[PDB]
RNA sequence: UUUUUUUUUUUUUUUUUUUU
RNA sequence: GCUAGUAGGUGGGGUAACGGCUCACCUAGGCGACGAUCCCUAGCUGGUCUGAGAGGAUGACCAGCCACACUGGAACUGAGA
RNA sequence: CCGCAGAAGAAGCACCGGCUAACUCCGUGCCAGCAGCCGCGGUAAUACGGAGGGUGCAAGCGUUAAUCGGAAUUACUGGGCGUAAAGCGCACGCAGGCGGUUUGUUAAGUCAGAUGUGAAAUCCCCGGGCUCAACCUGGGAACUGCAUCUGAUACUGGCAA
């Protein structure tokens, strides 16, 4: 019952966190092209196995600090 | 028992060398009440002589409009330089609510359920030419049923 | 024609069919051959054939009645991204009842009538009339 | 407020054989059509394509005696109704209370019949509905009340209608004076000589 | 047929040209009588017509016509203002429905009925 | 495709009604 | 051209419940021409003055919000101010 | 509601061009004057201004402050590029728009359904209670989306080739 977005790893700073931000899949009443605007997917990583370069699946978890909800699940699109 | 009506006229009278000149014109429509409609132009030295010459030309053959029963089953294109034009049938029961600028050309045959007013031009000549020259381009029920059969 | 898949299918049956031919032939495509089929089985064309089976060409017997195009009143209304998806009772009902349109939906390409009766909405390809 | 007269002035422009005064002596011989009813312009009048529908709103407005009020408030719902302009409008003016009682013969003139119905001399199944725009729908009933039922004017109608065409759309009793519409009026046999669709096309001009 | 000359006046006889500048809110207003005049030599020899100025805040100075009969329309008053700048008047861009306050306007003109508001004569 | 034999000539007011 | 506990970690503290909601601290991180600064100008909704109606437009019936009642900011006393 | 007593007690303004609509007999000289698009008056003024009659309509009649009418115009639903206005001498690449078309596969958008929301006065239809118009109303419905799931696969995007 998880909401499973397809996140490009698009920033790394924190020892046990990553930013997997892609487009904001909640739409609104408009012309007829795709919803191509970002949302801030902040994620408590710990294995760090996906690094910089995969696309990762994720799931809804507690904000143990400043709204940082999600955790990692699996590699949707491998390594490039 | 044919039906015989004017639609339009010119004032047509200008300056010259020299004083003034004038003329008398007419644009008229004729029909036969089972379904047949037609149109004709004329001129004379005189008013009714122009109407005469015009109606005499209007009496030529008259296109049997595809009516079944009180009105017609397709928007047949009246193609002209932008008139566009089309008419719209009404559900055989309410009247000829057409443009009084061109209604004549359907009341001479008693077409009782057709509407559309003067679409893209404020001139009765523009639509009355457009219609008769595109009414010849009609298809029978048996022709639309060959076009979608044999 | 690649900027609008599969639009040339409705232009080519207008062109050749005005232009004195009983025939037209072209490469086949993922929606065109179903359109060719429905156009025959309603009877707006006399036949279609498909030829060179392993990489086939697609061929239609146009209906050169009075030397004028049967598909003169036609319009292809759904366009790239700005699609035309309509509900089972929003569908076309044109020419005061005489019809018709050709659509596609959850059972293939078909007429709007046959769509309305199966109770389905769909992709409005063209108003045939 | 429905105009009152000179009542034969209405005939001198609305035209021949009107109901408004049906009955005696005046008919033809003083409504002056074919003689010259408008003497000064009589030599060469004209009409208009709109004007000729206008005189036929006038036909309907004066032959039945109804206000501009009612012409708008019957057309108000005639955009909701399902038939022709002749059903939607002209039929109702033929079968509103002050008109249906004339039609059966409870009065002799189509201007007397309104005065009667506002005077509490008629009912609808018991209802003394002086609100005479109230329209009496089929198989339910309209009667002169007891103490007015054979009262002079009634017999000046019923002995005079006897020689004329009585319609089938409605049925009456002529000796105890009560009735209804036995069907809806029909644009064929409604016997008003009017082109019954002119009065709504007159809005489109 | 040379339209730059032709458009100015050509065959209409109401001729629509009216010049009505200024706005800043609405035209139908109250107007203080500010300071009376009857000065200015013109071609229409305007007689007894005290045409005064109004303290309208509109970006320039403006004036009003006396709008109807009754000779006293004093400088201390405050009447109603409306359009209708007859060809006669230079500078002015309004007239006035002026029988408010004590300025009276129509005196015993039985004919005035619904145009100004007067009662019946002797039937 | 060289085309300066003098430059200028005040406002009016003509104007046979009208729907077709 | 906009950030300041604002952006992220540290970890102290307390919210019925989240968090720079935030202090202190180590470092400088956060936004932007796929509208960041900043101001317009506004009562907004079901409805409806007007309906193929798509547009022009109003927010005011009933209430729903608010927000008051002198300019009121605000604490207390009370389930409820 | 039922007897007396009497049509008794109850109406008028625009105005009258031409717009839906009825016209003349007269005045004052672009006087005074309506001024909405038009039109009227420049000593023969059909409505300026008086008057006679009659007219539209009848608790009504003209008209006014705004703005869309008719009139087609900000146009996913709705468009004109010779015209009003209308492919801007010119395209180095940076982001962006369209990315060649079909197999094996997929259903998030596509579409249909089952179930929820929109208690009550809608819009849109009937049946009625008052004498009844109204009014008082009850009954019958339709609500694109969003929710939670069952499916049907022709597009939209993808996945492997």
């Amino acid at each position: 019952k998880i909401r499973t977005l397809q996140g490009r790893v698009v920033s790394d700073k924190m020892e046990k966190s990553i930013v997997v931000a892609i487009e904001r899949f909640v739409k609104h009443p408009i012309y007829g092209k795709f919803i191509k605007r970002t949302t801030k997917l902040h994620v408590h990583d710990e294995n760090n196995e996906c690094g910089i370069g995969d696309v990762v699946e994720i799931r809804e978890c507690r904000p143990l600090s400043k709204t940082k909800s999600w955790t990692l699940v699996r590699v949707v699109e491998k390594a490039v | 028992e044919l039906q015989e009506k004017l639609i339009a006229v010119n004032r047509v009278s200008k300056t010259v060398k020299g004083g003034r000149i004038f003329s008398f014109t007419a644009l008229t429509v004729v029909g036969d009440g089972n379904g047949r409609v037609g149109f004709g132009y004329g001129k004379a030295r005189e008013v009714p002589a122009a109407i005469q010459k015009a109606m005499e030309k209007a009496r030529r053959n008259m296109i049997n409009v595809a009516l079944n029963n009180g009105t017609l089953q397709h928007p047949v294109k009246g193609v002209h330089t932008g008139s566009r034009v089309f008419m719209q049938p009404a559900s055989e029961g309410t009247g000829i609510i057409a443009g009084g600028a061109m209604r004549a050309v359907l009341e001479v045959a008693g077409v009782h359920n057709v509407l559309a007013k003067a679409y893209g031009s404020t001139n009765p000549i523009n639509v009355v030419r457009a219609t008769i020259d595109g009414l010849e381009n009609m298809n029978s029920p048996e022709m639309v049923a060959a076009k979608r059969g044999k | 024609s690649m900027q609008d898949p599969i639009a040339d299918m409705l232009t080519r049956i207008r062109n050749g069919q005005a232009a004195n031919k009983a025939a037209v032939t072209m490469p086949s495509s993922k929606l065109k051959v179903a359109i060719a089929n429905v156009l025959k089985e309603e009877g707006f064309i006399e036949d279609f054939k498909v030829e060179g089976d392993t990489k086939p060409e697609l061929e239609l017997t146009l209906k050169y009645f009075q030397g004028k195009a049967v598909v003169e009143s036609i319009q292809r209304v759904s366009r790239p991204g700005l699609r035309i998806y309509k509900r089972k009772d929003e569908l076309p009902k044109v020419m005061a009842g005489l019809g018709i349109a050709v659509v596609s939906t959850s059972k293939g390409v078909m007429t709007d009538r046959a769509a309305r009766q199966a109770g389905l909405g769909g992709e409005i390809i063209c108003y045939v009339a | 407020a429905r105009y009152l007269g000179p009542k034969l002035k209405l005939s001198r422009r609305e035209g021949t054989d009107l109901f408004l005064k049906s009955g005696v002596r005046a008919i033809d011989t003083k409504c002056k059509i074919e003689q010259a009813p408008g003497q000064h312009g009589a030599r060469k009048p004209r009409l208009s394509d709109y004007g000729v529908q206008l005189r036929e709103k006038q036909k309907v407005r004066r032959i039945y005696g109804v206000l501009e009020r009612q012409f708008r408030n019957y057309y108000k719902e005639a955009a909701r109704l399902k038939g022709n302009t002749g059903e939607n409008l002209l039929a109702l003016l033929e079968g509103r209370l002050d008109n249906v009682v004339y039609r059966m013969g409870f009065g002799a003139t189509r201007a007397e019949a309104r005065q009667l119905v506002s005077h509490k001399a008629i009912m609808v199944n018991g209802r003394v509905v002086n609100i005479a725009s109230y329209q009496v729908s089929p198989n339910d009933v309209v009667s002169i009340r007891e103490k007015a039922k054979k009262q002079s004017r009634v017999k000046a109608a019923l002995e005079l209608a006897e020689q004329r065409e009585k319609p089938t759309w409605l049925e009456v009793d002529a000796g105890k004076m009560e009735g209804t519409f036995k069907r809806k009026p029909e644009r064929s046999d409604l016997s008003a000589d009017i082109n019954e669709h002119l009065i709504v096309e007159l809005y489109s001009k | 047929a040379t339209v730059n000359q032709l458009v100015r006046k050509p065959r209409a006889r109401k001729v629509a040209k009216s010049n009505v500048p200024a706005l800043e809110a609405c035209p139908q207003k109250r107007g203080v009588c500010t300071r009376v005049y009857t000065t200015t030599p013109k071609k229409p020899n305007s007689a007894l017509r005290k045409v005064c100025r109004v303290r309208l805040t509109n970006g320039f100075e403006v004036t009003s016509y006396i709008g109807g009969e009754g000779h006293n329309l004093q400088e201390h008053s405050v009447i109603l203002i409306r359009g209708g700048r007859v060809k006669d008047l230079p500078g002015v861009r309004y007239h006035t429905v002026r029988g408010a306050l004590d300025c009276s306007g129509v005196k015993d003109r039985k004919q005035a009925r619904s145009k100004y508001g007067v009662k019946r004569p002797k039937a």
